[PDB]
RNA sequence: GCGGCGG
DNA sequence: CCGCCGC
């Protein structure tokens, strides 16, 4: 019979995705290939490059704050930047703060059309006294680069960072069986999704399918 | 499990900077393997520092990092110089009972899971 | 009457190897070779 | 008259089937091996309907 | 494996002791009929072809997850063993 | 550690960490083989063990 | 390659024309299922012949196993309701109908 | 740059198919579902029931005829016949060949408008006084079915045949490394498929490719 | 009760 | 140890 589209959908994290009864192994034909298409082709975004003032290579050391440049730079991929229109291709985040206080990923001054969904991140603690400057890059990519493989040179003593694109974590999916009468032999297809909350697991899934579609259609004109 | 490799020579970052650069630009030669004996932390952790426990993984799905590599991450309050796989298995092991904190407080990603050590889990 | 192999029945080769069908799976998803040919069984590596 | 429809007829197709799977529900069966040598010998499972002859039996145990 | 079968050992002095209270209550969910519950309202049991299990799948499942919550009461010698049935039969259609 | 308490793997552990110092050399502990109990045997006398981890349940065959 | 996924399997895997043979073993042999039925006429046992099936023994090696796990009534019912109270498994059959 | 879908087909069995270029991957997404859905969900026909005239069960032996009854149904499972028409759900194929002959599938009394592709295919071997006269009834369908499953009875002594319905033998699919574009990183997907006959590579393909898309509706109506 | 196989 | 198959 048609697939029942079952959802359980908590925030916009988690999303449980239920889809049976299904023929003899489809669930897996399905499954998989979605998945695949959630962690590769999704477009979102990710710090690409940073760059402390004072700061030289990648392991060091910044008085006044506690946090290591490694631990930062890490903090930095934590952050989910979403970007409104195209002609944002590459946004320069900045941000300075001195002094005895927290810096929070909302102390980034505000720009034009991005918005920041990660406020409460914490990026670094400033002791008394503490100069701390940077400017992070942020880009529109799709899956993971490592920080070896595009090498961002804004400042030329800057240090790249690996490209967090993908808004989703983590894929999961099964294939139990389920009962329909007459035969027993039948696939269920339950896929749950992860997101960093840029979207929402719902839709990423139907812009994965979309994608999937998109290309099947490419197999129109021979030669 | 964690691999090891070969090591063709010096492996002192144990206190070299130019020993993090040199060494780190001779694995991207064919000298120094992505997991060396270098005290402290060979090639393979300086590389790749994952900061999310997630982070970790998928630069694995990616093909970046196998399971069984030695990198560093970064957990709930320590960076940690474990391997994909043993975390993974943490992870596992949290999810099967929700308490994660109590996951981590019987389980010993400090070696791989030998019949024994998962004896004493159960 | 005719006795089509199903997952009750038990196998076993020249050598000691024994034992019973536990999933007859369809040729769609079993390990296939590089060129199409897929395999037809596969015995469990622990047993030698 | 449920008997005599079981008594020659092929299928029962889904319905019957339904209805077995319905009244199965949250009921276990046993299971015993060979020699039942410990308490251990015989365990209590939730059946969950199969086709063909075998008996699906768990790993672990 | 089962639903909080690990709060419902801390509620009893016994094992066994359990499994009797489980029983004998599973007998009252269906003799004096079946809604002889306490917990009915929203969040009571259910299966999954229709919600139907809101009448009488399996009467143990009601009865553990009854017993979960501080509804009922049992003991040694809580009430005469006559006046029980008796009381029950004009209370519940 | 005491009275009448259940030691666990853990306690068992120490005990021998402790005779390994050399504080104990026996212990103290109640068992079937002294119960008062003419036909069957208390909970404090048989212990820790049941299919479960706590003490025995009253009843155990 | 796995076929399900279609992604290899990591590692080289060994493969090969295996001589392999099926055994005078059918489950045919393997399979009664007994609901209900003839039951002997000089020990009131559920003993089989044609129609009925019969139902597997119980032995002490396996009323211990109950005993042992506080079985009391799954014991009960295997002496009883299931072998010789005759007025037991009808109350039994009846009351299940 | 928009997947090439290239063709190199010659005959009716043997169908090559590239596609390229594909990011990063997708090579893989794409054809192990398509392969998947190839050998599973590909309809096509097969040999349903048989009757010969003096044969009453199926472990029978006919005079003048070297082979055994299961030995020839068996043969005749290896008969691939190709319809033209929904017209046509159940065909039954006559033939009746006496004496010193060898029986081949041409020796079937044409229907107009299915064709058997399957000509050589040996039947059987008739000695002298060799009396073979059988209706074989096929049918158009999708997967394996047991004989024991359908049960067909057209005459009360014929003998049902297992379903051999796949009209695909085996496909294989490579992820080539490169053909354009800016990033060496891509995927070049090309699959083989191979066909009995009855279809065509690129008949399979696309219904197959079709089936896929099917289901990528059925996420439709939440619930 | 005698014989053969399986776990 | 339990299960079957046959004079
Ligand atoms: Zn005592």
């Amino acid at each position: 019979k048609a697939p029942v589209f079952t959802v359980r959908t908590q925030g916009r994290e988690y999303g449980e995705f239920v889809l049976e009864p299904l023929e003899r192994g489809f669930g897996v034909t399905l499954g998989n290939p979605l998945r695949r298409i959630l962690l590769s082709s999704i477009p979102g975004t990710a710090v690409t490059s940073v760059y402390i003032e004072d700061v030289l290579h990648e392991f060091s050391t910044i008085p006044g704050v506690k946090e290591d440049v490694v631990e930062i730079i890490l903090n930095l991929k934590e952050l989910v930047v979403r970007f409104l229109n195209p002609s944002l291709q590459t946004v320069t985040l900045l941000l300075k703060a001195e002094g005895p206080k927290e810096v929070k990923a909302r102390d980034f001054l505000p720009v034009a059309d991005v918005e920041i969904m990660n406020p409460d991140l914490h990026i670094a603690t400033l002791e008394e006294g503490g100069r701390l400057n940077m400017e992070v890059r942020v880009d529109r990519g799709v899956g993971y680069v490592p920080a070896e493989k595009h090498g961002i040179k804004d400042r030329i003593n800057a240090i790249p960072v690996d490209a967090v694109f993908s808004p989703v974590r983590r894929v999961a999916f099964q294939v139990e069986d389920t009962r329909l009468g007459q035969r027993t032999d039948l696939d269920k297809l339950t896929l749950r999704i992860w997101t960093d909350g840029s979207v929402t697991p719902l839709e990423a899934l139907n812009q994965a399918v979309e994608i999937l579609r998109e290309h099947l259609t490419y197999f129109s004109n021979p030669q | 499990q964690v691999r090891k490799e070969k090591k063709g020579a010096g492996l002192e970052f144990a206190t070299p900077e130019e020993a993090l650069a040199a060494h780190e630009r001779g694995e991207v030669a064919l000298n120094a393997p992505i997991k060396v004996a270098g005290r402290e932390t060979s090639v393979g952790r300086l590389k790749y520092v994952f900061a999310n426990p997630d982070e970790a993984l998928l630069a694995v799905a990616h093909g970046i990092v196998d399971l069984q590599d030695v990198v560093t991450v970064r957990y709930m309050g320590k960076r940690l110089e474990t391997s994909p796989g043993r975390i993974l298995f943490a992870r596992i092991v949290a999810e099967a009972v929700e308490d994660e904190k109590v996951a981590w407080e019987l389980i010993q990603l400090d070696v791989p899971q030998e019949k024994n050590s998962l004896k004493d889990l159960v | 009457q005719k006795r089509k192999l199903q997952v009750g029945d038990k196998l076993a080769n020249r050598h000691g190897n024994k034992g019973v069908v536990a999933k007859i799976l369809p040729v769609e998803d079993m390990p296939h070779l590089p060129d199409g040919t897929p395999v037809d069984v596969i015995l469990n590596p622990l047993g030698v | 008259a449920a008997r005599r429809m079981l008594e020659r007829q092929r299928d029962i197709k889904d319905e019957v089937w339904d209805a077995l799977e319905e009244v199965i529900h949250g009921k276990v069966v046993l299971l015993n091996r060979a020699p039942t040598l410990h308490r251990l010998g015989i365990q209590a499972f939730q059946p969950v309907l199969v086709e063909g002859q075998s008996i699906q039996l768990h790993p672990l145990v | 494996a089962e639903p909080g079968i690990d709060k419902l050992f801390g509620m009893v002095d016994s094992k066994y002791r359990l499994t009797v209270v489980v029983a004998k209550r599973a007998q009252q969910l269906l003799r004096h009929g079946f809604k002889n519950t306490v917990l009915e309202p929203e969040e009571r049991p259910k299966m999954q072809t229709l919600e139907g299990l809101f009448d009488d799948p399996n009467a143990v499942t009601w009865a553990m997850k009854e017993l979960l919550t501080g509804r009922l009461v049992f003991g040694e010698n809580l009430v005469p063993e006559d006046r029980l049935q008796k009381e029950m039969e004009r209370l519940y259609p | 550690l005491e009275e009448g308490r259940y030691l666990s793997m853990d306690d068992v552990h120490l005990l021998i960490k402790a005779a390994e110092a050399g504080e104990i050399q026996e212990v103290p502990v109640r068992s079937p083989l002294t119960c008062q109990t003419r036909y069957g045997v208390c909970q404090k006398c048989y212990g820790y063990d049941l299919s479960m981890a706590r003490p025995v349940s009253i009843g155990e065959a | 390659y796995d076929g399900r996924t279609g992604e290899p399997i990591e590692g080289p895997i060994v493969v090969g024309q295996m001589f392999i043979m099926k055994l005078y073993h059918m489950v045919e042999d393997k399979m009664h299922a007994r609901s209900t039925g003839p039951y002997s006429l000089i020990t009131q046992q559920p003993l089989g012949g044609k129609a009925q099936f019969g139902g597997q023994r119980f032995g002490e090696m396996e009323v211990w196993a109950l005993e042992a796990y506080g079985a009391a009534h799954t014991l009960q019912e295997m002496l009883t309701l299931k072998s010789d109270d005759i007025e037991g498994r009808n109350a039994a059959y009846e009351a299940i109908i």
